[PDB]
């Protein structure tokens, strides 16, 4: 569960301070909308096994 | 791109202190965050490290 | 006085290496991912045993 925060699920980069340092509002939240996404699908698929 | 010696010079600021044991920001020449420091002996850093 | 000149060469390629790192931070040991299949499993699991 730890290790699903350093994929990219297709983003420029896993970490939130390397891409709110490198882009603009509207275009910093198109990125950060894919790593909500993993996030959130893996929390949930952990929950399905617990 | 946040780390090297090739340093835009827009932003001034002056060289403060590193406080050890306070939860702190950092811009150590472009790497940031935030973090608390530790002073620590360290033998493994080469002179290209 | 029989000595030898030696020049072993072999070429490179872009791959994927498991790299092995002590308390120096010296390389001990390296294993390329797609040589064998005791290769595969040692990068699958991260692991050189």
């Amino acid at each position: 569960l730890l290790q699903q925060l350093f994929n990219k699920f297709g983003a420029i980069s896993s970490s939130l301070q390397e891409i709110l340092s490198r882009l603009d509002p509207p275009e910093a939240q198109v990125q950060i909308d894919r790593l909500i996404n993993g996030r959130l699908t893996a929390l949930n698929a952990y929950v399905s096994q617990q | 791109i946040n780390s090297g010696t090739t340093c835009s010079n827009d932003l001034l600021y002056s060289n403060t202190e590193v406080s050890t044991g306070v939860c702190v920001n950092y811009d150590l020449y472009g790497i940031t965050g935030q973090g608390i420091f530790k002073e620590v002996s360290a033998a493994y850093y080469n002179n290209w490290q | 006085d029989n000595e030898t000149l030696e020049y072993w060469v072999t070429p490179l390629s872009r791959r994927q290496y498991l790299l092995n790192f002590d308390e120096h931070g010296v390389i001990t040991n390296a294993v390329d991912c797609s040589s064998s299949f005791l290769s595969e499993i040692q990068c699958k699991t991260q692991s050189f045993a």
